[PDB]
C-alpha cells in the first residue's frame, strides 16, 4: 500500500486508489495535504494553526479562514503606499 | 431497489 | 463569512451568498458537500472516489460516472 508521511503529525497517509485527488486528509490530525500541484495561477500555504489554504500565486496577503485563527500571512515585500 | 446512472450535485 | 466545513477534505467552504444552493463546491478538493436536504424524491450519495451524486429515492444502485470511477454503489 502506497503512503505517505503527514508533515502535520508524522501519522502515515494511505494513497491507495487516492491518486485522483487533489488532496489527502490525514486520518489522524484531519489536516489535508495536497498531492497535485495547485491549479494554474494558484499555490498552496500553510497557515501556522496547520490550515492548508490556497492563494493566487499574485497574493501578496492571505487571512486564514478558521474562527479560532484567522491569522493574515504575509507571502512577500510591498511597494510603499 | 433499481439501478440508476449517477448525477453529480455539482 | 459564513462557512461550512467539506465533508471530504474538511477544510472550510464560504458559503455567502450561497445559501440558497443545495451543496457548495469545496475550493481545495473540488468536491461538493450539501448545505440542505436532497429535493424530495432525491437522495444524496457519496461515492467512494468523492464524487458527490444525486440518486432517485427508487434506486438501490447508483453507477458513478467519473471516468476513473465507474463504480457501481450498492445503497441497501
Ligand atoms: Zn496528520
Ligand atoms: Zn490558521
Ligand atoms: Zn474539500
Ligand atoms: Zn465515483
Amino acid at each position: 500500500a502506497p503512503m505517505i508521511t503527514c508533515r502535520v503529525c508524522q501519522s502515515l497517509i494511505n494513497v491507495e486508489g487516492k491518486m485522483h485527488q487533489h488532496v489527502v486528509k490525514c486520518g489522524v490530525c484531519n489536516e489535508a495535504t495536497p498531492i497535485k500541484n495547485a491549479p494554474p495561477g494558484k499555490k498552496y500555504v500553510r497557515c501556522p494553526c496547520n490550515s492548508l489554504l490556497i492563494a493566487k500565486v499574485t497574493s501578496q496577503r492571505i487571512a486564514c479562514p478558521r474562527p479560532y485563527c484567522k491569522r493574515i500571512i504575509n507571502l512577500g515585500p510591498v511597494h510603499p503606499g | 431497489g433499481y439501478t440508476e446512472q449517477g448525477q453529480e450535485a455539482l
